[PDB]
């Protein structure tokens, strides 16, 4: 009855009548499993892009993408070179903004991280006991 | 247990098809279970929406603190020759008082984990408000003032996120107590029943005593207790639903009566389902859902168009300029496009056509064996054209364009016969792409190879004809040359006028095909009707038996216009001096062999692709993004495609999405044309193709493996967590969305971007916890200003024009529970752990008691009382030279000495306690330095004491005043003496913190089995609280649930079922 | 990311030594994901193409290169002997060259007498077979492009550089004689190919030992001067977070004269 | 700011931050002072999800200095240039016998400073004429490198 939980949380007389057969006859003419096969990556949903959001503390998460889309294209179908690539395209785009890790939220770099900022920010000025 | 998922009974799968035709069943099991015996799967993460509770439910108990016994006069209930011991419904104890546990009293079938606890005001509840986003602070009992509305706010959040269930119906027993009969007492589920009667029915043990407990149960009625009303529908003897009394909360049962009714309005029913599958299946295949007439049954799936479009969105924002994100989408519509596709694909047809055609001993050049090099015959794969298949279903998010690898080599030239091959390979495969410059690539490939030999008039002196194909890319670069035709003149460029002319007219015309239904499934279309499918190529009815040789076919058309123009071009041998030896002959041959050819793909995309395409799409995760295709019309080509995360009549900084940073509409891709070629000149079907055969054995095994249903649920708790996200971050910082304005007394701080951020985060991350996900969920709404209203997505035209679609975001449970409980907790805000008003810090000694959560109105004062001196940011202090008094700095400009009544912010203290405490504290103990400092909220713990010993506070007061810091403040320390009913001796003691408004509300009742309370505070059991049974005028529906929460409501208990999706599948004829 | 340092870098032994170290980069975690790229092939084939063109063409060719993307050189036999290793095995023949000489290829006879095989191979020439072909006199400004754009390039020479070179042939056939990256990969020849690429500061260009990457470093600073992106020592460690004698690390101090000879502080040199 | 020991700076750069504890004249003034002008009060926002174009900020700084890097900034930004203008003129010296292409997209920012008025290029040829003089062993090399 106690369903298991997926991922973790905060806490963490009848006689035989002649309509019954078996030997059936009959192959399916695209096949059954080929399809099968072929829809379960259909099926599967869209990867995540978490990249750029904030973590669970306050700092962004820091996970060429073309260029590797490109090469997962030539490493499925038995190739070396792809025939359908995201790079070398002969279409010039030099404004491509994919989001990154070097940015924060608020317009500037990701050299310290948000929460050693903060903790700078408030060690700046602290106050101990006199003598 | 099969015919139970029909829903007729006799005496853990997902669905459960049925083929018609052969002997085949498909289920489908969740991908979490260890066993998968050969069953099909759920790969989407599907969120757990019916959720189950038979426990109380409540979310309130009643704590004893301070235990005590007392000599009683009746001790026990006795029966002929038995004793039964006598259970007290309430903690029998000198002072109890409520607290909140969530789920105390619950028996879960799957919980959410998502729990609210509190422990008793003795101890330490500070980590409930420096969860949040304290993570820097020191003094880990402590957390900031600046963040307590965070810290409120998510807690609400996970008080809501808790009490999302169901109630059960599990089971009753009747009883013949003499204090309560007939009334059929409902059973909890466990091992003894009995224990939980004297704590779920407060007026089953009577009035034996004299006590508080025991005139407050003869002050109670009798009847309402136990069951109150039944359906009259039961399977068996069981009813399906039934209304009870029993002790609850008026808060928990509003909002599982609002997710109830959120999920009553979702639910769906069978015909509705094979309706659905027939329209979408168009005609191929017959499908039906047979069922039992029954009315519990319950599956939550209709849901409306305007949460598909901001699901919509949210996948579109997803992607952010990322191939890898989008790469496996096509390729895996490329897969099944092949796998279902009737069509195969062999060169072995262009071989067995040019095999015949060869060139004799003295010839140096041989156009067949040139074209054959050039196409590769011997290659088989064919990704580039099912690429550009299911790029058709992707306009709006990725362009197809052709490589530039495909185009002439430094810019061709028409004297060579490998650039005129180069030449035809492009021409014919260029129509396939969604690219809205090919018409001006098609035109501007043969220019360039035509430099030299014929002219055309250029707008500017900048560029010239000799420009490259490659280039031309966006509208702002097409010629008007081009787009009129009569400029070029036909006495300089016959041919070239000849091309122009034929991509004005032969130009496949785009169209538009149903699909799906919008009746009970909705749609995710944006910038089209919602039940249509562009295409780029016109489309027919499909019938096999049409001739291969069909002008009417717009690309049969085009393949023999090109091949005629290039022939026109062989024609004379102008063009091509040099040429020393006659090859026209050839030429033409290999021509009129490659127009004749019994390519049955043409035949395929104009009838049979669009069918295919338009039965795989309702069916898949990402619905299609389509945006419109033109054909020539230079205006109205789309170019730039944004969202907008800010309101309509805002003026707010230009935060422009990453998806116009695109030189195309979307996500440049590059195809090979060879490959597009050749899968259009090559192409059969199988020789004893029957459609109604075929698409049905093609559709069954994929419509046995649907997400639609899991699909439309993730889309509900996606719209459900944008209209909640939205209603916090403008609670917590300053926006233009007006949210009522519930709690602003608890004091926060104007929230920037990245703070709007982590508590963005925290309430996704929370969410996701609370449904059970492990996907994305609101994750990219969380780069770049979390701080928004309403999503909105809209593309431009070339001529400036903007298409703008706003969807209209509907009412969400979810958010109407957080707001519902956040004015509630207004007014019951004691029993959380937060007072109201501010504190007094001086002292007080006496013997007198008054409990100082409840002050007298002697001690305290206000802005308004007169000789109180009010300070500000700028108070500095001077020291008093030779005995004088030192002096403290006024806000009015005066000097005032350390005397008397003042006003602090807690800000004040804050910035510089380790000099204000040093200068401060032999004044507050020995002298008169009564301070009030302004707080508006704050947590607090209490120590209690025996009144009639010694007892004093400094070391209490001094410990909170030293641990007050800069970037935290701990929990209040309150000393509040202990209720005795015997009369006790009294001792002074010495009090220095008091409250200034009432907060002694979470306080149950003092002294609960004595007759009366004569020492210490005064409180018996609260009667505003148990309002139908105290009031008889009150009828058993009302509850004054704003003001005062209730405990002991009426509660309805349901049993329902959930049966898989079913249906038999039906061929058709 | 891209980190060029002024050493000859290997996969092998530059770990080894601790070079990163050795420059003053504080990498104490040894996390392995500074990735190497052996580089001693790039330095001698600079030496030896240094002998045919000029070196302002070879290191404005060099520069222009992407060091992250994979690519190899083959180079082939001869044009008149690349015919004869088609003719023993024909199996190993890519279907772009003709109908009319495959078929000519691939049979038993001896060809000994040529009357149209005479023609069919001097009219025969490699460019229209391979699609790059880079040639024995290509201004090798383009095989950098050629070889940032494609992962296989076929050429006719030897004085080639960006990538290791392996043989089409049999060694019997010629007549002139992948790689795991971690992010953070380091190794000489900087690049102004993509952003993310950088160049380390510190070490003058005057004392740099080698000579050929001081000749590099020098061209790489009197072109390019203003798009570089010089990063300190202590730049690089934050974006991280057979012992060998003869080799000293070595410093330069800064100092500077003073004199306290009156009670009084005073700078002079 | 970037640096080994970061912690230190921020009392140095913003003076008004500090509470007002005593009569000492530090404290006298920051309570003269004017509480709002702290830190960032403006900024360019451009792309969602990147970094911001160029703020202005409420620090500790000598105007002077200021005053000399605006200018400096002045220079460069008049030398600034467009991709699209290069296209134009690398096109121009082709004689369209080689193409250039350039993006047409809402870019993020750039500062190439390459523009420069004809005096500049007049002054310097003169420059470099007056260099070479009456010498034909340095302008040999030159004709040699164009033949």
């Amino acid at each position: 009855k106690r369903i298991p939980r997926k991922t973790k949380g905060k806490s963490s007389p009848a006689t035989a009548e002649p309509g019954t057969s078996n030997c059936e006859h009959y192959k399916a003419r695209p096949g059954i499993a080929s399809v099968q096969k072929a829809t379960e990556s259909a099926e599967l949903p869209m990867k995540n892009n978490d990249e750029g959001t904030p973590d669970k503390r306050g700092n962004t998460k820091g996970a060429d993408e073309a260029d590797d889309a490109t090469k997962k294209q030539a490493k499925d179908t038995e190739k070396a070179k792809a025939q359908v690539t995201y790079s070398d395209t002969g279409i010039n785009n030099a404004n491509e903004l994919s989001r990154s890790g070097n940015v924060d939220n608020e317009g500037g770099s990701n050299q310290k991280p948000m929460s050693t900022r903060i903790a700078e920010a408030t060690s700046a000025i602290v106050s101990k006991h006199p003598a | 247990a099969h015919v139970a998922s029909h829903g007729l009974h006799g005496n853990r799968h997902i669905t459960e098809f049925i083929s018609s035709w052969q002997n085949h069943p498909i289920v489908q099991v969740s991908a979490d279970v260890e066993n998968r015996k050969t069953a099909q799967l759920l790969h989407a993460d599907t969120p757990r929406l019916v959720t189950w509770d038979a426990g109380l439910c409540t979310s309130f108990k009643i704590v004893p603190i301070v235990p005590a016994q007392v000599p009683q006069d009746v001790l026990a209930y006795t029966f002929f020759t038995s004793s039964y011991a006598i259970q007290s419904p309430f903690p029998e104890a000198a002072v109890s008082r409520i607290v909140v546990h969530t789920r105390w009293a619950s028996n879960v079938d799957f919980d959410r984990d998502s729990s609210v606890i509190m422990a008793p005001p003795t101890e330490n509840n500070i980590h409930l408000f420096k969860q949040l986003l304290n993570t820097e602070t020191l003094s880990v009992r402590g957390a900031n003032p600046l963040m307590f509305r965070a810290n409120v706010l998510h807690m609400l959040l996970e008080f809501v996120l808790d009490n999302l269930y169901l109630n059960r119906h599990t089971g009753f027993s009747q009883d013949h107590t003499p204090f309560t009969e007939g009334a059929n007492l409902r059973s909890l589920p466990g091992p003894d029943a009995e224990k939980w009667y004297s704590i779920m029915y407060p007026t089953r043990m009577g009035t034996p005593n004299v006590s508080k407990i025991c005139n407050f149960v003869a002050s109670c009625v009798r009847n309402r207790v136990g069951r109150f009303d039944r359906a009259q529908m039961m399977n068996g003897a069981m009813s399906e639903w039934v209304d009870v009394f029993e002790t609850s909360d008026a808060l928990t049962v509003s909002i599982r009566g609002r997710w109830m009714a959120r999920l009553a309005r979702m639910n769906i029913n069978p015909t509705e389902i094979e309706w659905a599958l027939t329209e979408c299946a168009q005609g191929y295949v017959t499908v039906t859902s047979p069922y039992a007439p029954s009315v519990n049954r319950l599956m939550p799936y209709r849901i409306s168009n305007a949460e598909r479009q901001i699901s919509q969105i949210i996948r579109v924002m997803n992607i952010g300029n990322n191939a890898t994100v989008i790469q496996p989408v096509l390729q895996d519509i490329s897969v099944l496009l092949q796998r279902i596709s009737p069509l195969q694909i062999d060169p072995t047809i262009i071989s067995n056509t040019m095999s015949t055609v060869s060139e004799s001993t003295t010839q140096t050049l041989s156009p067949a064996s040139s074209i054959l090099g050039k196409l590769r015959p011997s290659n088989s794969d064919f990704s580039s054209f099912r690429v550009a298949l299911a790029g058709w279903l992707y306009n709006g998010v990725v362009t197809t364009v052709i490589d530039d690898s495909s185009y002439p080599k430094d810019g061709g030239s028409v004297t060579s016969l490998e650039n005129l091959w180069d030449f035809f390979i492009l021409a014919l495969a260029l129509p396939l792409t969604t690219d809205p410059c090919a018409p001006v690539k098609a035109f501007m490939t043969l220019a360039n190879m035509m430099v030299g030999f014929e002219t055309i008039p250029m707008d500017n002196q900048i560029y010239t004809q000799s420009r490259r194909a490659s280039a031309f890319s966006t509208p702002h670069t097409w010629p008007r040359c081009f787009m009129n035709i009569q400029l070029i003149s036909p006495i300089d460029a016959p041919i070239l006028r000849q091309w122009a002319e034929i991509i004005h007219r032969y130009w496949p015309n785009p169209s538009q095909i149903r699909y799906g239904t919008p009746n009970v499934f909705g749609s995710a279309n944006l910038f089209t009707p919602p039940e249509v499918l562009l295409l780029p190529i016109d489309h027919q009815p499909a019938n096999v038996t049409t001739p291969t040789l069909d002008f009417t076919n717009e690309l049969t058309n085009w393949r023999a216009r090109v091949c005629e123009l290039m022939k026109n071009l062989v024609d004379n041998q102008r063009y091509q001096p040099g040429w020393t030896q006659s090859l026209v002959s050839s030429m033409r041959g290999t021509l009129g062999k490659l127009k004749l050819i019994k390519s049955m793909t043409p035949m395929y995309l104009q009838q049979l692709a669009p069918v295919e395409l338009a039965v795989i799409a309702p069916m898949l995760p990402f619905p299609p993004f389509q945006v419109p295709y033109v054909r020539l019309d230079r205006d109205r080509v789309p170019t730039m495609v944004g969202v907008t995360r800010q309101s309509r009549d805002t003026i707010t900084q230009p935060a422009l999405s990453l998806s116009t940073t695109n030189t195309t509409v979307g996500v440049p891709l590059a195809l090979d044309a060879r490959a597009i070629t050749v899968a259009l000149l090559s192409g059969k079907y199988p020789p004893d193709l029957v459609t109604n055969v075929w698409y049905a054995d093609a559709i069954y095994p994929m419509y046995a493996d649907t997400e639609v249903f899991s699909n439309l649920q993730r889309d509900v708790i996606t719209c459900e967590a944008v209209q909640t996200l939205v209603t916090l971050v403008a609670q917590i910082s300053e926006t233009q969305y007006p949210v009522d304005r519930y709690l602003d007394w608890i004091p926060s701080l104007r929230a920037s971007a990245a703070t709007a951020a982590t508590f963005a985060e925290w309430v996704n991350t929370s969410m996701k916890t609370a449904f059970d996900l492990s996907d994305m969920l609101l994750e990219p709404l969380l780069s770049g200003d979390p701080r928004m209203t309403q999503l909105a997505i809209q593309y431009q035209q070339y001529n400036g024009r903007t298409f703008n679609v706003i969807p209209e975001m509907p009412g969400s449970v979810i958010a109407d529970c957080v707001q519902l409980t956040a004015e509630v907790f207004n007014h019951e805000y004691n029993l959380f752990g937060i007072a109201r008003g501010d504190i007094i810090i001086g002292r007080v000694q006496s013997t007198h008691l008054w409990s100082p959560l409840a002050p007298p109105p002697d001690l305290v004062f206000d802005r308004d009382t007169p000789g109180v001196h009010i300070f500000g940011r700028d108070c500095r202090i001077s020291f008093g030279m030779n005995g004088a008094a030192p002096m403290i700095r006024d806000e009015t400009g005066m000097m005032v000495p350390f005397e008397g009544n003042w006003i602090f912010p807690l800000a004040l203290w804050q910035m510089n306690t380790r000099y204000f405490n040093q200068q401060f504290d032999a004044w507050i103990k020995t002298g008169e330095l009564r301070i009030r400092i302004e707080m508006g909220a704050y947590p607090y713990m209490l120590h209690y004491y025996d009144p009639r010993q010694y007892a004093n506070a400094w070391n209490l007061t001094s410990a909170w005043l030293e641990e007050i810091t800069p970037t935290s403040i701990p929990s209040v320390p309150f000393m509040v003496p202990i209720s005795s009913d015997h009369d006790i001796s009294s001792a002074p003691a010495v009090q220095y913190i008091i409250s200034t408004e009432y907060n002694d509300r979470s306080l149950f009742c003092t002294n609960s089995s004595s007759p009366q309370t004569i020492a210490g505070p005064d409180k018996h059991i609260p009667v505003e609280r148990y309002n139908i049974l105290t009031n008889p005028d009150a009828p058993p529906t009302q509850i004054q649930l704003p003001e005062v929460v209730d405990l002991y409501n009426v509660v309805t208990r349901y049993a329902y079922e959930t049966p898989p999706i079913t249906a038999v599948v039906m061929g058709v004829p | 990311a891209y980190i060029a340092v002024p050493a000859v870098v290997d996969s092998r032994s530059s770990e080894a030594i601790g070079l990163l170290e050795s420059f003053g980069v504080d990498a104490g975690s040894d996390a392995n994901d500074v990735s190497y790229q052996d580089h001693d092939y790039v330095v001698d084939q600079l030496q030896y193409m240094l002998d045919g063109y000029e070196a302002g063409d070879v290191i404005d060719a060099l520069v222009y290169r992407n060091w992250l993307h994979h690519s190899v050189y083959c180079l082939l036999p001869p044009k008149s002997q690349l015919l004869e290793y088609w003719k023993s095995n024909p199996s190993v023949i890519p279907d772009n060259v003709d109908r009319r000489l495959r078929k000519r290829l691939m049979l038993k006879k001896d060809l000994r007498k040529d009357d149209e095989y005479n023609q069919l191979a001097r009219a025969f020439k490699i460019s229209d077979v391979y699609a790059p072909l880079i040639s024995s006199t290509t201004s090798p400004m383009t095989m950098i492009q050629n070889l940032n754009q494609g992962e296989i390039v076929y050429t006719t020479t030897d004085r080639v550089i960006g990538a290791r070179v392996l043989l089409y042939a049999p060694r019997k056939y010629y007549a002139s004689t992948r790689v795991p990256h971690s992010r953070f990969n380091v190794g000489t020849f900087p690049s102004i190919a993509t952003p993310k690429c950088s160049v380390m500061s510190g070490v003058d260009i005057e004392s740099i030992p080698n000579e050929f990457i001081k000749l590099f470093y020098q061209r790489v600073k009197s072109i390019h001067a203003n798009i570089l992106n010089d990063i300190s020592p202590q730049i690089v460690s934050d974006m991280i977070n057979h012992v060998d004698v003869y080799r000293v690390d070595v410093v330069n101090v800064l100092f500077e004269v003073v004199d306290v000879a009156d009670g009084l502080r005073s700078v002079s040199r």
